[PDB]
């Protein structure tokens, strides 16, 4: 069985001479095969002409709270929330 | 210092001895029906020396109102195992029958734990 | 008196219920330094074992504000804690240890901790006012090292 | 601003605050440490006015990973193969009190930095019950300069040393060694008018100073009055000198 | 000296001593459904030991192990003696194993040497070979190499296996606590259990090897055993050991009969009790070959020729062979725990009796080192 | 993890049949003793009898099983006074320290087999009085357990989903045939 | 056969089974469709597949490591 040695998104994982690997012989270990970093740099970064853009998770209320981000510095700009990236050319 | 409190059931420190020696006759007279009542693994010697270390252990008080909050809730006891009132689970928690004892010296407490 | 009808478990009592009444309505001489630790029904393990500190508690740095400051308060001492096995946890077999009490002076704690038999002792002290002046005069001054280079 | 190695670790309602002293730098500066879990978190200044003045170094406060990596968590002993292996704590101890009964009257221990009283005292103790009269300690000092107090002690108030008028540097560094002394240093040369000489090589103290010289000859000179600086300590109305 | 093999800080103790702590032993134990299994289990549970219990039968036997441990100390595991997947499956991850298998009598899928001696093997040699660094599989007193019977032909068959097996385990895995107990007395055992059934006695009257006269035995008590267990678990140097593992006090078998029926309320002249020879009775032993012969499982009370070798043996403790005391732990007398024990199984409990109705009888007498030699001459 | 198989897939595979123990087992008196399991896992699996018990508001919940919505009496399952006469002890609510020996003494009282059911919060773990002295930390500290309803309030969907998870484990409990190889 | 039980029914069915929604997932186009949205499990207690907790904090504390 591959789910006892896998490891998760946070970067754990039971060694082979630990004792705690004894409680996966009757029931399997759950990890999440949709990593969230994987599926968030798949995104590609948007591209944008003001000086300042809003976000607010893509659905109105249903998102995170609306942040204004700052595109006058050059490279990919990260929303705190959301992890959407912009960019101004 | 002085202060001028209400008493609680004596005024001076022989009747709360009186008390006290009351409850100790009382609790003579109740272990033997305790014992054959209860179900519990205690022979009524062994009670009986629970007894004299439950009153040893409160021996070093001299302070009346806190003898008497003691007959008091000793008196209460009594009440609870004159009716039976309890289950065999408490009785026995006198003795503490179910935690195993922890050495005193400073070389295993040292390689056991730190407590 | 009232020529009523009397009130007769006082009046059929005997001399020695009469007397046993009213030396419990009066007033005994009892010392203050009273322990209560027998009365509080602590284990004895955690009465000689843990020792108590009476603190005003720290102010929070990043946070300038002083109204959690205004009291004082006891709290006891760090015992082990540990990583369950199971799920990780940090388990504790330390009753005492989420227990703080609020108090008004150290005094008053201190008294409290002697009632209550514990081992007690006080951090620190109340902490003294400095006269500090502030104006804004010295912000801008001829031939002063306080001239200030901001603004 | 933010603490960037506390980058989101916990939260301040959750924080169990512990008063505690740093022991990194020798001001012996009063600190609050953040414990959620079991489990350090960051160090935060707790006011005192004699000895910080709610102000922290940032090697006493940025050093809370220190105590995550390279720690010692068992037994060790050097077994005779050459590897130092880990082993139980009453074998190590056995195989200690071996090697002290084989000592048989050569012992001697040496103290470090982060020792506290407790455990010094402990160690003498055991030293001078064993038979052996020399303890050590890293960080070297004078000879004879043990039994008074003043030849091994800041004797001047560190919330004093704000008070000061002009101040000598004898071959140290404050913004380095002690930096809220080296605080209060400027707090005295902002509000006070303090100046101050320094010996030794050019070093910045983040104020205005001279440096007299790196010789210390000089040292005398400022002992013997004939340089400046001397008729300044004397003129001066609350003088120090501070030596590294 | 003694080197720590985890290295790990989830793995090293922790905690204090109570059920959710961790006291860094891993344990799986064998035969964890039987009577000694479960003060096993209960008093690694009181120290936080997480133990992995394999099982041979159904759920429901060995569900009520989960009170003794805590959430995540408790492992259930299916095995069987003839598969050694399952048993490697087990003890994969286990610093301790005891073995507490055993049978009293023959099972048509599991001989004596299938249970006390190749199951035996099984597990010693797949726990040496995945790296169990103990193994505290258990015995009996009288362990001989050629038992002679007493009684019935075909008997002490279970001695030698279990001497057999004990030599075997021994030879297998170098360094095994082997622990050596008498009849252990205990609630849910067979020592009191088989003299307090119906099935035992004949008509109110109780049938005893040389009337109880020559047979003298030391019972021990199961906590006593457990806690035995215990403290060779958490002591290294019990590694390679015999342990003797007897009471305080020597008996023979006549007087504790007699004190047994002293204890149940069942006299000489009210209950009609009496004890004669169970030489001069052939009924007996045909009673007890029919209830081995038509029970499907367990006989019924206990009884089979297998148990009437056990009890016609006397106990003997070999000089040199270090006892309980060697281990640290204190041992019970019969006269704390046996008037409790013998509670349920006392006669007329319909009777609201008072304080002064029934007498509390008289401890039974003790048999010496000069007595013993007097009567065994 | 696996999830439940597509239809073409589900077409794909035959019927899993009323035995959980397979159709044969290669043997007569194997398969003999598994349908006499069958059978007995059947009459026992049927009209497992649950305690009047009822802690504290998760009993109200037991209620809306016995109420004309959801029927327990549907399946078997009726409530009986006495713990001799019961299959089941539904510990639902709060179990506390006055209630540790009372739980321990009606379950012990009542007959093997016997199957614990833990309705609600605090009977599977202390619940929102987890941390208070008086709250015993679930009932598995006293009394095995061998189905945990999770809900605080269950819906009565979710006690008899507690109840059906329960009647398969009763289907899936083997007797005979663990005598067979013992 | 003999085994069908409530957790059965997948994520967008569960609505209309349970009259939460009275539009059928044939019509109902609000509902949305990931890539990542996995598809529907029973409930596996009792069962060799089942769930057990572990920690997902690695551990916090190195030690020395002296080689
Ligand atoms: C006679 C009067 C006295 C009876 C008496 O004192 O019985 C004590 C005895 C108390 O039981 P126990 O010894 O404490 O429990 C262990 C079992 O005996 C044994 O536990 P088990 O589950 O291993 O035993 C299987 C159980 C269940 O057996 C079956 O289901 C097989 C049915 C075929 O069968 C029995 O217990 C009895 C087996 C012998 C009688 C049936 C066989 C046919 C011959 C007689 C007609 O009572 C009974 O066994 C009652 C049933 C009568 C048996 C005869
Ligand atoms: C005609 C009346 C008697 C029929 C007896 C049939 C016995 C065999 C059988 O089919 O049992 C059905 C069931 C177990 O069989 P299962 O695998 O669920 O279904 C078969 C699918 N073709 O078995 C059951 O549901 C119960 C079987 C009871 C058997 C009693 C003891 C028989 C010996
Ligand atoms: N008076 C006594 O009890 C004495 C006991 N001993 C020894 O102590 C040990 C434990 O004794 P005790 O608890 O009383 O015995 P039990 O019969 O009560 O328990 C034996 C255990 O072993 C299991 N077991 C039995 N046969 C097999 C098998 N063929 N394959 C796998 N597991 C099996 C049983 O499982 P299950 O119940 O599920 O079938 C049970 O868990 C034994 O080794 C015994 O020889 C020694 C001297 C005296
Ligand atoms: C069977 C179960 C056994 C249960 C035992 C528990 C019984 C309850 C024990 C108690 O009540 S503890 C309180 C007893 N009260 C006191 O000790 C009052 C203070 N005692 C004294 O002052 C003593 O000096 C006596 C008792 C006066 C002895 O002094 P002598 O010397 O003049
Ligand atoms: C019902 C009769 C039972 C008889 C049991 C044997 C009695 C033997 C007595 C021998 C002389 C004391
Ligand atoms: C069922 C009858 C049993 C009788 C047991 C006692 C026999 C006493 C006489 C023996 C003569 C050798
Ligand atoms: S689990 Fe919830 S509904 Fe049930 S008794 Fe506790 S609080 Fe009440
Ligand atoms: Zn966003």
């Amino acid at each position: 069985r591959g789910d006892i040695e896998k490891v998760t998104h946070t970067g754990q994982v039971f060694d082979k001479e630990d004792y705690r690997n004894a409680r996966f012989v009757n029931a399997k270990r759950y990890v999440n095969e949709n990593w969230g970093i994987k599926l968030i740099e798949e995104v590609p970064p948007k591209e944008c002409t003001e000086r300042v853009v809003f976000c607010d998770g893509g659905d109105g209320p249903l998102g995170h709270p609306k942040v204004y981000i700052n595109l006058d510095k050059p490279g990919n700009h990260i929303c705190g929330y959301c992890g959407l990236r912009f960019v101004k050319k | 210092a002085v202060q001028q409190v209400r008493p609680i059931l004596s005024v001076d420190r022989e009747e709360a001895r009186k008390r006290a020696l009351n409850l100790y006759k009382a609790w003579y007279r109740q272990i033997p029906y305790i014992v054959m009542d209860y179900d519990i693994p205690m022979t009524v010697e062994q009670c009986r020396d629970k007894l004299r270390e439950e009153f040893v252990k409160h021996r070093n008080v001299t302070d009346i109102r806190v003898i008497d909050m003691l007959v008091i809730k000793g008196q209460m006891e009594l009440k609870e195992s004159v009716e039976i009132w309890k289950q065999k689970g408490h009785i026995m928690r006198y003795w503490k029958e179910s935690q195993d004892p922890k050495p005193t010296d400073f070389l295993s407490k040292f390689i056991q734990g730190v407590n | 008196t009232d020529g009523g009808p009397l009130d007769p478990k006082t009046a059929l009592a005997r001399p020695e219920e009469l007397e046993q009444r009213n030396k419990l309505s009066g007033k005994i001489t009892v010392p203050t330094a009273v322990n209560l630790s027998p009365i509080s029904g602590v284990p004895e393990e955690h009465i000689r074992e843990r020792r108590v500190r009476i603190h005003i508690p720290p102010k929070n740095a990043m946070q300038s504000g002083t109204d959690n400051v205004n009291t004082w308060q006891i709290e006891f001492d760090n015992r082990e804690r540990w990583e369950n096995p199971l799920m990780g946890w940090a388990s504790s077999g330390d009753p005492l240890s989420n227990m703080n009490v609020q108090f008004g002076s150290p005094e008053e704690a201190i008294t409290f901790c002697e009632r209550n038999g514990w081992r007690w002792y006080v951090d620190g002290a109340a902490k003294p006012k400095k006269e500090r002046v502030k104006n804004y005069g010295i912000n801008f001054a001829w031939n002063k090292r306080t001239r200030v280079s901001t603004k | 601003l933010t603490n960037k190695p506390y980058s989101f670790v916990a939260r301040p309602w959750e924080i169990r605050k512990v008063s505690s002293i740093d022991v990194l730098d020798a001001v012996g500066s009063n600190i609050v440490v953040s414990t959620r879990t079991n489990e350090v978190l960051r160090i935060l200044p707790r006011e005192n006015e004699d000895v910080n003045e709610e102000w922290l170094a940032d090697k006493s406060r940025f050093a809370c990973d220190g105590l995550k990596r390279q720690r010692l968590v068992a037994p060790m002993v050097r077994m005779p193969n050459g590897e130092l292996q880990a082993v139980e704590w009453e074998g190590a101890l056995i195989a200690v009190a071996k090697a002290i009964k084989a000592a048989g009257g050569q012992i001697a221990g040496i103290s470090g930095q982060l020792a506290d009283l407790e455990a010094q005292v402990a160690l003498k103790d055991l030293l001078n019950r064993l038979g052996s009269e020399v303890v050590a300690t890293e960080q070297g000092f004078i000879a004879g300069g043990t039994d008074n107090r003043a030849n091994y002690l800041l004797n001047s108030t560190i919330a004093g040393l704000e008070e000061a008028d002009a101040v000598l540097l004898v071959g140290t560094n404050p913004r380095y060694e002690a930096p809220l002394v080296n605080t209060r240093l400027r707090k005295a040369y902002v509000h006070n008018e303090l100046q101050i000489a320094s010996i030794g090589p050019k070093i910045d103290l983040s104020y205005d100073h001279e440096n007299l010289g790196a010789d210390a000859a000089l040292v005398k000179d400022v002992c013997s009055g004939a340089h400046a600086f001397s008729k300044v300590l004397e003129g001066a109305k609350k003088p120090a000198i501070i030596i590294g | 000296p003694r080197p720590l093999k985890t290295t790990n800080p989830a793995a090293m103790k922790r905690g204090t001593g109570g059920r959710s702590s961790f006291n860094g032993i891993v344990a799986t134990v064998f035969g964890a459904t039987g009577f000694v299994g479960r003060y096993v289990c209960n008093k690694l549970g009181k120290s936080g030991t997480q133990m992995i219990l394999p099982y041979r039968g159904d759920d429901s036997d060995v569900i009520r192990l989960k009170v003794t441990g805590d959430l995540g100390q408790v492992l259930f595991h299916f095995y069987n003696l003839e598969d050694p997947a399952s048993i490697r499956d087990a003890v994969k991850h286990s610093n301790v194993v005891i073995n507490l298998v055993g049978r009293d009598f023959e099972t048509k899928n599991f001989k004596f040497k299938d249970v006390h001696v190749n199951g035996a093997e099984r597990i010693a040699r797949i726990a040496r070979e995945a790296g169990v660094e103990r193994l505290i599989h258990l015995s009996s007193l009288n362990v001989e190499a050629n038992p002679k019977d007493l009684y019935v032909k075909g008997g002490s068959e279970w001695l030698k296996s279990k001497y057999e097996g004990e030599l075997r385990v021994r030879d297998a895995f170098p360094n095994a606590t082997i622990i050596r107990p008498a009849d252990i007395y205990g609630s849910e055992d067979r020592f009191l259990r088989y003299y307090a059934h119906i099935w035992r006695r004949q008509f109110r009257s109780m049938p005893l090897w040389h009337k109880g006269e020559k047979t003298v035995k030391q019972p021990v008590y199961v906590s006593d055993v457990a806690q035995a267990i215990i403290n060779a678990a958490k002591d290294p140097d019990s590694a390679g050991r015999i342990y003797q593992a007897v009471g305080p006090k020597r008996y023979q078998l006549s007087e504790l009969v007699d004190w047994f029926h002293r204890l149940m309320r069942k006299d000489q002249k009210r209950w009609g009790y009496m004890r004669y020879d169970m030489r001069w009775d052939p009924t007996f032993l045909l009673k007890a070959k029919l209830n081995s012969f038509i029970c499907p499982g367990t006989p019924i009370g206990g009884l089979h020729p297998a148990r009437i070798e056990r009890e016609a043996v006397t106990d003997k403790v070999l000089t040199g062979v270090p006892t309980l005391e060697d281990l640290g732990v204190t041992l019970t007398t019969m006269e704390q725990q046996v008037p409790w024990e013998l509670r349920p199984y006392r006669a007329a409990l319909y009777y609201d009796a008072e304080l002064g109705e029934f007498e509390t009888p008289s401890p039974p007498k003790c048999i010496e080192a000069r007595d013993e030699l007097r009567l065994f001459a | 993890q696996q999830t439940l198989p597509v239809a073409e897939v589900a077409q794909n595979l035959p019927k899993k049949g009323y035995s959980p123990f397979g159709t044969k087992q290669s043997s007569v008196a194997e398969w003999s003793l598994a349908r006499l399991d069958d059978l007995l896992n059947w009459g026992r699996k049927g009209s497992i009898w649950p305690l009047t018990f009822g802690l504290a508001c998760c009993a109200v919940e037991m209620m809306h099983i016995a109420a004309p919505r959801y029927d327990m009496d549907r399946y078997g399952v009726v409530f009986r006074a006495s713990p001799r006469q019961a299959d089941v002890i539904i510990v639902a609510g709060t179990l506390t320290n006055k209630m540790a020996p009372a739980l321990r003494k009606v379950y012990d009282q009542m007959p093997e087999p016997r199957w614990v059911i833990s309705m609600g919060s605090c009977a599977n773990g202390g619940g929102y009085y987890h941390y208070s002295y008086s709250v015993v930390r679930g009932c598995d500290r006293i009394i095995p357990v061998d189905i945990y309803v999770p809900g605080c309030p269950p819906t009565a969907e979710a006690l008899m989903y507690g109840v059906l998870q329960l009647q398969k484990k009763v289907k899936r409990m083997k007797t005979l045939q663990m005598w067979y190889r013992k | 056969n003999m085994d069908y039980d409530g957790s059965m029914i997948p994520a967008e069915w569960y609505g209309w089974m349970h009259y939460k929604t009275d539009l059928p997932p044939i019509r109902d186009g609000c509902r949305p469709k990931y890539k990542w949205i996995a598809d529907h499990s029973e409930n596996l207690s009792g069962t060799k597949e089942a769930y057990y907790p572990y920690s997902t904090t690695p551990n916090k504390v190195e030690a020395w490591e002296p080689k």
